[PDB]
C-alpha cells in the first residue's frame, strides 16, 4: 500500500520544480512597463 | 500577489483592426462630409411640368444631385 520509494522521490522532485515554476510566475513591482 | 497571465499574441489582430479602420475612415469621412455638404447646400430638384417646346436632357429626369451627376 502507498507509494513506492521511486514514486515518492519523483513526486518530491516534480513538486519542487513545480513550486519554483509557480513562484517564477509572480510579477515584480515594475512588470507592466507601459510605454508612452 | 499579481501573476503573469499567459495569452496568445494580441498585437497582430489589433494592428489589423487599426489598419482597416484607418483606411475605411480615410476614404469614408471625406465622402460623408461631401454628401452632407451637397445635401445642405445643393438640395434635391423639384418636380415641375415640362415647358412647351422644351426637350430636357436625360439627367434632368432625376432628382438627386449625385444621381444626376
Ligand atoms: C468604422 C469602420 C470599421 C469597419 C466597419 C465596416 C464599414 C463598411 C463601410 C462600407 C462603405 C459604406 C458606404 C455606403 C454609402 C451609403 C450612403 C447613403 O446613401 O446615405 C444615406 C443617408 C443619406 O441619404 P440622402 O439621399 O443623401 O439624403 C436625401 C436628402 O436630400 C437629404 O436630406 P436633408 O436635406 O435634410 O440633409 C440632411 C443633412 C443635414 O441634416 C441635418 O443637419 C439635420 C439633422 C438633425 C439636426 C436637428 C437638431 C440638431 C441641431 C439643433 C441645434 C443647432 C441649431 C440651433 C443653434 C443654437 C443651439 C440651441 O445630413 C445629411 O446629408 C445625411 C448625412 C450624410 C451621411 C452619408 C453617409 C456616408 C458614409 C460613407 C462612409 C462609410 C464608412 C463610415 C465612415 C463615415 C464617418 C463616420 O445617410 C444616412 O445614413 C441617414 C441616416 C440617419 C437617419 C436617422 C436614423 C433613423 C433610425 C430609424 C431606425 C430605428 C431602429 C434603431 C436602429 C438605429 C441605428 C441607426
Amino acid at each position: 500500500s502507498g507509494y513506492t520509494p521511486d514514486e515518492k522521490l519523483r513526486l518530491q522532485q516534480l513538486r519542487e520544480l513545480r513550486r519554483r515554476w509557480l513562484k517564477d510566475q509572480e510579477l515584480s513591482p515594475r512588470e507592466p512597463v507601459l510605454p508612452p | 500577489k499579481r501573476l503573469f497571465i499567459i495569452k496568445p499574441s494580441g498585437f497582430y489582430d489589433r494592428r489589423f483592426l487599426k489598419l482597416m479602420r484607418f483606411y475605411i475612415l480615410l476614404t469614408g469621412i471625406p465622402v460623408a462630409i461631401g454628401i452632407t455638404l451637397v445635401n445642405v447646400f445643393i438640395g434635391e430638384a423639384e418636380l415641375a411640368d415640362i415647358p412647351e417646346g422644351y426637350v430636357p436632357e436625360h439627367w434632368e429626369y432625376f432628382k438627386h444631385p449625385i444621381s444626376r451627376w
